[PDB]
């Protein structure tokens, strides 16, 4: 088995870009999906000053600079896990996009939370699931904010259970304890549109790897 | 309600 | 299993403690990849504070030197009677075309607000836009 | 064995947590009663845990019966576990003034050999935490769940040399009158390291104590300072 | 508690008894149907009890034993359902389906 | 390679300046009954009601013309130190856009 | 970079207007 690791799971850890995900996206295809459109001053939150451009008229402007490193490394992280063959869990309580990402889950082979989060679903999963059930290895949040304006309760319960997150983060969200934040505006169709294409591919690129790298291995 | 089912 | 105080430290930091103190017999999948491309910043909690006193935000407001001639305009002939479509990257306002043609009056010819002025709003005429004062 | 009194709950060992939900075993953990109260009838009490190399916690348990109250607090206080960094495995990185609430608390680093001169509850929780040379002063209210919380809030929160080398890009040089002018090097900065020196501060502007100074001047003169007592 | 090595051994116990009871009723074993155990089972051991669950009975073993306990992960302990972690895959999968529907109609004496 | 900044600085919606009484082209992309969800590029939609002239010619995909009010409906409330925001954009509905 | 914001006094902003009598006796 020490032949296996070293040439499976722990080549991949020695790129520093593995699956190729910087080619899934560039700071024009953000500026398109208005990734850049934050919310206005009145709403903002002090966490997220670093990640802002600038206000417009009294409207934060994401700085998209920093919105590709982070995207680059929340991409990049999210394939590595599914090339682990971990499981990934989206969380999104906005009810305009709650079939999409469902769908987007369904099709990456990965699994969806857009319901209301019941107490315990992560810190007393044993007593709801069964006792042998496994959790989510990666949680995407792609709306970190439920519908009263307040965190969703999973960033904590996450936190908690020692489960990365990845998550987007908008001006008036907090991202203090999200693993891997991509500052942009979660309220756009087209934005929220591109989110769910770029981590579905990177996904699926990630799985088809491993099974090529796997098929390799065993015929050579 | 636009979203009614979700 | 790991520690459940989210706010001592970051995942990373008390998994890796954990583990290196023996608690945990195996690291978590996530560890090794973490551990080989890290986050810009290390998540740990912090309580959002408010500013008082002379405690100001760093954040700034967007100018452009055009917005000048942009407040003028929309001043004396009015925001445009034809719409805006935001859609089109490259849509081109009757006040973006005053702008430009009052940028290339300066870089060509003197300064003096007024004169430009004048002299932008005779040459979109003679273009062929109407502009109503 | 007894408490820290023949009626006292206090200091008495509960043995190893019991196997956890998640499948861990927990049979290098000790476990340490700090106290139990009646609740007005309901038991509430503060337990603590520790592995005697730097894992350790606490938590409350409350329950109708006492043993019910025990195990719950052991429990819990096994998945809510501090690590704490330990300078040569003996004692803590630099001296820790804190206040939590209206305790106060002040610990100082010690050399090999000078023992646990510290509060009972504090002097469980070292051997727990595996802390072996340590100076404790516990002042205003002596209330034990703040006691608690704020020893573990400091120990949590101690910077290593390190974190202090990589902060300052400098070399952590450690002097010892026993070892005469040779320069140890304890802690180097894993990254680049500065090449201007740190200001000579001529007299820093330090917040000192004046129980330590009029300590070190010979000034105090309490007939309980410095007693013999059995070995900790 | 009934395991499942229990519940399979019930299962060839039942499946020798049926075919013992053809052998005693003189039916072909092939074709030894459940209503014919019944039937059987009636003739050889009549009870004139009022409750008809009191009275003896031979059916198979899922029919006897509840066993509500659905396996919804694998070995390797993904869950099969996309949906898994809502608790309630099968309610939000048919929510999801119902809205999808909705979604495709709105771009185009009983109870 | 064009940077942010560019990008940002020549923006429609950079140019358009304050959003106060400025004629803008939206679609309609959702419809309740008579209530039309428009976007107009800004990052909410505006909630139009049908009007009661014409009203059959407003569908899906549409495009009309509004008068933007505000880009982003919001209020501080009393005892609130952030403000609350309603997610929608104030417009009125013009007509339809030849 | 010229492309830059700069730091600006708002040029949108409205003068407060003055009213009927100012100016006069
Ligand atoms: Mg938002
Ligand atoms: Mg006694």
């Amino acid at each position: 088995s020490t032949d296996f690791n070293d040439k499976i799971l722990n080549e991949p850890l020695k790129h520093s870009d593995f699956f190729n995900v910087k080619e899934l996206f560039s700071v024009r295809s953000l500026f398109d999906a208005r990734v850049h459109l934050g919310h206005k001053a009145g709403c903002r939150h002090r966490f997220m000053e670093p990640y802002i451009f600038g206000s417009r008229l009294d409207h934060d402007i994401i700085d998209l600079e920093q919105t590709a490193t982070h995207l680059q490394l929340a991409l990049n992280f999210t394939a590595h896990m599914a090339y682990r063959k971990g499981i990934i869990l989206f969380i999104s309580r906005n009810r305009q996009f709650s079939y999409l990402i469902e769908n987007m889950a369904r099709d990456c082979g990965e699994y969806a939370h857009t319901r209301y989060f019941r107490g315990g679903m992560l810190t007393n999963a044993r007593l709801l699931f069964g006792p042998t059930v496994r959790l989510p290895d990666l949680i995407i949040f792609l709306h970190t904010l439920n519908n009263i304006f307040e965190p969703h309760v999973a960033v904590r319960d996450a936190a908690k259970m020692n489960i990365p997150t990845v998550g987007i983060v908008d001006t008036n969200c907090n991202p203090c304890l999200i693993t891997y934040p991509v500052p942009g505006n979660d309220d756009s169709p087209l934005a929220v549109h591109l989110y769910c294409r770029l981590f579905q591919t990177a996904i699926t690129r990630a799985k088809e790897k491993r099974q090529q790298v796997e098929a390799l291995y065993r015929l050579q | 309600d636009p979203w009614q089912g979700c | 299993a790991g520690s459940r105080l989210e706010t001592v430290g970051s995942i990373f930091s008390r998994t890796r403690d954990l583990v290196r103190a023996g608690v945990l017999k195996e690291k978590p999948l996530w560890f090794d990849v973490y551990d080989a491309f890290p986050p810009l910043r290390e998540p740990v909690f912090q309580r959002p504070r408010v500013r008082y006193g002379k405690a100001k935000a760093p954040i700034q407001d967007i100018w452009y030197h055009e917005d000048r001639i942009r407040a003028k305009f929309y001043s004396v002939y009015g925001s445009g009677q034809r719409a805006f479509d935001l859609f089109n990257p490259n849509f081109k306002s009757t006040c973006q075309r005053f702008v430009e043609k009052y940028t290339e009056l300066q870089k060509l010819g003197e300064t003096d607000e007024e004169k430009l002025f004048v002299e932008t709003g005779k040459a979109l005429l003679a273009e062929g836009v109407i502009l109503r004062r | 064995e007894r408490g820290w009194s023949g009626n006292s709950w206090g200091g008495i060992s509960l043995g190893p947590p019991d196997p956890g939900p998640c499948g861990e075993t927990y049979e290098d953990f000790d476990t340490r009663i700090l106290e139990v109260r009646n609740v007005f009838k309901s038991i509430r009490v503060l337990v603590a845990v520790g592995n005697g190399k730097g894992a350790a916690g606490f938590s409350i348990g409350k329950a109708t019966d006492r043993m019910d109250a025990f195990r719950k607090a052991k429990n819990r206080a096994v998945h809510h576990l501090h690590y704490i960094e330990r300078y040569e495995d003996h004692t803590i990185f630099h001296d820790i003034s804190l206040r939590f609430k209206r305790t106060h608390i002040k610990m100082k680093k010690q050399p090999k050999g000078y023992g646990l001169r510290c509060h009972r509850a504090i002097i469980t929780i070292c051997r727990l935490i595996g802390i072996k040379d340590m100076y404790a002063k516990v002042s205003g209210s002596i209330n034990m769940l703040s006691l608690t919380q704020g020893l573990f809030r400091g120990l949590s929160r101690q910077e290593t040399h390190q974190q202090l080398a990589d902060k300052k890009g400098l070399h952590v040089v450690e002097i010892r009158e026993e070892c005469g002018p040779l320069p140890i090097v304890v802690a180097s900065p894993r990254g680049p390291l500065r090449k201007d020196p740190e200001p000579e501060d001529e007299v820093p502007d330090v917040k000192l104590d004046w129980e330590d100074v009029k300590t070190a001047q010979g000034m105090k003169r309490s007939v309980w300072s410095n007693l013999k007592r059995a070995a900790t | 508690t009934y395991t499942e090595d229990f519940i399979k051994k019930q299962i060839e116990e039942f499946n020798i008894g049926k075919r013992h009871l053809a052998n005693m009723m003189g039916e072909d074993p092939e074709t030894f149907t459940q209503e014919d155990i019944d039937r059987a089972i009636a003739y050889l051991f009549p009870s004139g009890l009022f409750e008809k669950r009191a009275r003896p009975v031979m059916k198979h073993p899922e029919q006897i034993f509840p066993r509500q306990r659905a396996i919804q992960w694998g070995e390797d302990g993904r869950p099969f359902h996309y949906l898994f972690y809502t608790g309630k895959q099968s309610y939000y999968s048919l929510m999801h389906d119902v809205y999808g529907m909705l979604l495709n109609l709105e771009k185009h004496g009983s109870r | 390679v064009e940077s942010f900044a560019s990008m940002l600085r020549h923006s429609p919606l950079t140019q358009m300046g304050p959003a106060k009484d400025k004629l803008v082209i939206g679609r309609i992309f959702h419809i309740v009954e008579n209530d039309l969800y428009i976007d107009f590029g800004g990052k909410f939609h505006c909630v139009c009601r049908r009007p009661e002239v014409d009203g059959e010619k407003y569908q899906k995909g549409t495009r009309v013309r509004l008068r933007l009010l505000d880009l982003e409906l919001t209020s501080r409330f009393l005892g609130a130190t952030t403000d609350t925001t309603v997610l929608e954009a104030n417009a009125v509905l013009l007509g339809i856009q030849e | 970079n010229e492309d830059l914001p700069i730091s600006m006094e708002n040029p949108y902003k409205e003068p407060l207007k003055k009213c009927i009598l100012c100016g006069k006796h």
